[PDB]
């Protein structure tokens, strides 16, 4: 499972849109049910959901609206197949207070 | 490099630089029957946090680290060579490789 | 016959050229030391 | 090259979309028309030597066309998007793409009248 | 004078951090096994 999130930093009160590719060991689309849960840095899962990749070509677009009163830091998204819950795939997105910088600095 | 071939470029050859509110044409060169998923993201967010980005190198690294082999070639003897490759070879006479009972390769 | 070809490569600016053939004692043409030969032309943009 | 500019500005000031419609729709429609028909033709018209004459006939044709274009966009935004809730912001987002597409097609067609 | 009136100027309003969340299929006929799709996007503000 290859989690893809559109951005890499979200302000509170903003919507996160992410995708969950589902591929088998040859890197081909496969139809299997997934489990995804979004856990704040205290490791306490917040949203639990179940999907199926059948008739979807192995691309599952999803969403979540970050609650207004949340804790900053590295949030995590954990996804795993239903059959083998021992293997967990993850991707971290950061919730922070920010306004977009106007320029890039390279050292 | 990936099994297929995907690339994105601009329909307008050179022209002048775009303008906020001006349309643009994207040309996508992918294999027939494929389904592409698009996301357009500002560069300020990558200025703030450039971690957890998706790229082909990461996918190939993840696929490679989940191999069955253990050493890039040769071994103590035939049983060692086959086990290092990640196979089993059993004959009616009796020449068979050593048993494996651990998922992760030793050290 | 001699042709003067005027180019204009402004993207969207129409131009107002004033060409002129200075007098030469060798050749013979309408130009003279007393009277000058001027065409005041108009060049549409990106046009010859 | 400024008298023509003031003329075409006088034409686009006579446009009128009624107030009774929702505010964000008004801003969307006016921003589309301003960025697709007021910047490019102002750029084109700014490059005429003053002796050149405009042709307000196709400019008023422009305005009649943009009235019907806006009317169709509103009809598609309020009635057609039955796939979503009526008067929804994302319904406006869905219809705005083809609104601006039709509008750029109109501008491309009418670029051949600014000269007499 | 040679100034745009205040009411005529309309402000840029959409400043999305990331837009174009679209999924598309390549159903066009293939040439050299490499299909080509032209799609139209109106740039954000």
């Amino acid at each position: 499972l290859f989690i893809q999130t559109d951005k890499t930093i979200y302000t509170p009160g903003s919507t996160v849109l992410y995708r969950i590719f589902t591929v088998n060991h040859k890197l081909l689309p496969v139809g299997r049910t997934v489990m995804v849960n979004i856990e704040n840095p205290e490791g306490i899962p917040v949203k639990q959901d179940s999907l199926s990749s059948q008739n979807q070509l192995g691309v599952l677009p999803l969403s979540w609206d970050i609650p207004e009163l949340v804790n900053m830091g590295q949030w995590k998204i954990r996804a795993y197949y239903e059959n083998s819950p021992q293997q967990v795939f993850s991707t971290e997105f950061e919730v922070k207070e920010y306004v977009l910088p106007s320029f890039e600095v390279i050292v | 490099s990936c099994v297929g071939s995907l690339v994105v470029k601009s329909g307008q050859s050179e022209d002048r630089q775009p303008v906020p509110g001006q349309q643009m044409t994207l040309k996508i060169e992918g294999d027939h029957g494929a389904r592409v998923v698009l996301v357009a993201v500002d560069k300020g967010v990558f200025v703030l946090n450039k971690k957890n980005k998706l790229t082909q190198s990461k996918i190939w690294d993840v696929v490679e680290k989940a191999d069955i082999g253990c050493t890039p070639g040769s071994g103590k003897d035939y049983a060692g060579v086959f086990s290092d490759a990640g196979l089993t070879f059993t004959s009616s006479s009796g020449q068979q490789t050593a048993q494996r009972a651990e998922l992760q390769c030793p050290q | 016959e001699i042709r003067a070809v005027l180019y204009n490569y402004r993207q969207n600016q129409e131009l107002k050229v004033r060409v002129e053939l200075l007098h030469n004692p060798a050749f013979c043409s309408l130009a003279t030391t007393k009277r000058r030969h001027q065409q005041t032309v108009t060049i549409p943009p990106k046009s010859s | 090259a400024n008298n023509h500019i003031r003329t075409v500005l006088k034409l686009f000031r006579t446009i009128d979309l009624d107030d009774s419609k929702k505010s964000f729709y008004l801003t969307a429609a006016k921003y589309g028309i301003q960025t697709q028909l007021r910047e490019p033709i102002i750029r084109i018209v700014g490059g005429y030597l003053p002796s050149t004459k405009l042709s307000e006939a196709c400019v008023k044709n422009m305005i009649s066309e943009v009235y019907e274009i806006e009317g169709d966009f509103y009809s598609k935004f309020s009635y057609a998007c039955e796939d979503h809730a009526p008067y929804s912001v994302e319904c406006l987002e869905d219809a705005r793409d083809d609104y601006l597409t039709q509008l750029v097609e109109l501008f491309k067609e009418t670029k051949k009248c600014l000269r007499e | 004078e040679d100034i745009i009136a205040e009411e005529n100027i309309v402000s840029r309003s959409e400043f999305p951090e990331s837009w174009l969340w679209n999924v598309e299929d390549l159903k066009e006929p293939p040439k050299n096994g490499i299909s080509t799709k032209l799609m139209n996007i109106f740039l954000k503000d």
